């Protein structure tokens, strides 16, 4: 089973400024990590698919970069609404995991 | 159409069906399986492929007995399809060698 | 359209069972999986198992006790989990995605939380939040609403049937007693009120009701 | 039946019986040898079916002189058996086009 | 030769709690790993063959995981029969070779 670890547990970051969350597999996985969004009481979002790919009705500010083992998803510009949950799941090897996700503070 | 050439494309056919239905089958096969990588219908069809060809990148295959027997029948598919071709071909110069030799 | 839609909540007894749904819509492929994701409260996601309802074939998450039995009706494209003989670590929030057979989770239902206790149901009282007489007002004017009593969780609070999404607050629920108690708060442009009326839709999932409480001023 | 029909089958039986022979002389090869992967029965005989095919996924070889000795003869009964096939469908397309042909 | 650490040596457990067994292999063995249960004075016994395979006649309380280099042995509600020493062995490549042992202990 894939161990994804996302460190630190929680960013704290000031307005408009960007910034950067963690993903590294226990193993090699190629670019097949995703990344989710969860805002308080919401349900899980899909931002980026396939560590870099973009969705279309997510907000240009969002990237994911990364290969192998370690990935990153980025905020440009980071503002209010982005405040929230962030998780990153793997694809490469079955089961499908979860990283223990990152919380974005303003 | 001649024999060898319309066995040919039947080949070619049932091949592109298998490759398709090898896919489907390779992930139901494989998902459940820890540690499996074929696992996503666009790689396994690349999987699919590479299998077909015996092309050996060895970037992925099935670790569970189904799939492997899924393996087989792609094998064995894509082995015979493309020796059927060379067969065709065959024919086909043999055939035009005997016109050319007034025979 | 929302493309998977499950149950607001379930509220089952120490040792017995419930069979959560999720209902589709949209495109369906045959190379379509279903996954149910859990999520306790506070803590991450854990992946449960997934099934292919073109095939009917299910896969679990193995390092995890099996709770669960997934199955899917073709027809009224209907994905189910079967939770059995459920204990309070199987209290938590119950997320079913869709996964086009290419590894992630394009689409996500809202969820069902599920409460095990032996508690019973119970709808929540609603009372208005009007300040007092001799408050004094600034441009803007702050009103709420009280949900008491209710159990289990959750509760969905909305501000004049969703047409009023800022500067709204609804805090989260505390537990006293075997009853829960919450209040939202909504603040609006001095001047509009009680000129436009301002009114809390709360509805409870688990008792299905839904009752209104319009804010007026205190006599 | 027609001579390369014959020898296709007995191909197919030879092949499987080297498939067989070849997986319990690999573990019987391999075990014996430290880091050697070839050494329980069920994926020896995936190993051989890979071998025979050269489908080249390279999840498993042997690693020993006696293994290597053994990986030869199934690669070779594997691609002469494949290669028959080809010789026997290309005999039977060349008949049909002579009778086409009014030969 | 395949190092297979088994830690903690000893673990200590309440009655009718689910209990884990720790097997980490020095390198990638698939799901070549097995369980076997040793009480006092009594010899080996199969459990779980291939990480999570059951074998008939063990309770249904004893499940595996686990695919790579990390292995877990789990009992689900332990009682007092369970108590004893556990072993994982793995197959992948030669020779095979046995990890150190759990204890359980309750
Ligand atoms: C000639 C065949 C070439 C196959 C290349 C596959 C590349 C996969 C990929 O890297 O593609 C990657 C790409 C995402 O970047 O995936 C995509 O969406 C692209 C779609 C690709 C293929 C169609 C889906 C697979 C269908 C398998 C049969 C299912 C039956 C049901
Ligand atoms: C077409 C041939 C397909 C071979 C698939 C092998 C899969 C091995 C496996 O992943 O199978 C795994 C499976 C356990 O999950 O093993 C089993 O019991 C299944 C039994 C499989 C094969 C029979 C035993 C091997 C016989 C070799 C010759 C011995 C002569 C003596
Ligand atoms: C030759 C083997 C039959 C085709 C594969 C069936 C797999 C079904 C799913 O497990
Ligand atoms: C062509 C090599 C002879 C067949 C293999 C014999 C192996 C015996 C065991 O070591």
């Amino acid at each position: 089973d894939i161990l994804l670890t996302q460190s630190p547990a929680i960013l704290s970051v000031s307005p408009g400024e960007r910034v950067s969350f963690s993903c590294r597999a226990s193993q090699s996985i190629g670019t097949d990590i995703h990344w989710y969004q969860q805002r308080t009481n919401g349900s899980p979002r899909l931002l980026i698919k396939y560590a870099s790919e973009s969705i279309s009705g997510i907000p240009s500010r969002f990237s994911g970069s990364g290969s192998g083992t370690d990935f990153t998803l980025s905020i440009n510009s980071v503002e209010s609404e982005d405040i929230a949950n962030y998780y990153c799941q793997q694809s490469n090897r079955w089961p499908f995991t979860f990283g223990s996700g990152t919380k974005l503070e303003i | 159409s001649a024999l060898h050439w319309r066995a040919a494309g039947a080949a070619t056919v049932l091949l592109v069906i298998v490759l398709l239905a090898g896919s489907y089958l390779a992930v139901l096969a494989e998902r459940g399986a820890p540690g499996a990588q074929l696992i996503t219908y666009p790689r396994a069809l690349w999987w699919s492929v590479e299998t077909a060809t015996t092309v050996g990148y060895g970037d992925l295959y099935p670790v569970t007995l189904w799939g492997r027997c899924v393996a087989v029948v792609v094998m064995v598919a894509g082995i015979t399809s493309f020796g059927l071709v060379t067969a065709a071909l065959a024919t086909w110069f043999v055939g035009r060698e005997q016109e050319r030799r007034g025979h | 359209q929302v493309q998977l839609q499950q149950p607001g909540a379930e509220l089952v007894k120490p040792g017995a069972s419930v069979k959560l749904s999720c209902k589709a819509s949209g495109y369906t492929f045959t190379s379509d999986w279903i996954h149910w994701v859990k999520q306790r409260p506070g803590h991450g996601l854990e992946w449960i198992g997934e099934i292919i309802p073109s095939y009917g074939r299910a896969n679990y998450n193995e390092k995890i006790q099996k709770k669960a039995t997934l199955t899917a009706d073709k027809s009224s494209s209907t994905a189910f989990m079967q939770l059995s003989s459920l204990t309070s670590e199987d209290s938590a929030v119950y997320y079913c995605a869709r996964e086009r057979g290419d590894g992630y989770f394009a689409v996500w239902g809202a969820g069902t939380t599920v409460t095990v206790s032996s508690a019973k149901t119970t709808p929540p009282s609603v009372y208005p939040l009007a300040p007092g007489s001799a408050a004094q007002t600034n441009s803007m004017v702050t009103l709420g609403c009280l949900v008491k009593g209710y159990f289990p969780e959750p509760v969905t609070v909305t501000w004049n049937s969703g047409s009023l999404s800022s500067g709204v607050h609804t805090f989260p629920a505390v537990l006293q007693s075997d009853l829960y108690t919450l209040s939202s708060s909504v603040t609006v442009p001095s001047s509009s009120w009680p000129s436009e009326t301002v009114t809390c839709n709360v509805a409870h999932p688990a008792s299905s009701t839904k009752v209104d409480k319009k804010i007026v001023p205190r006599d």
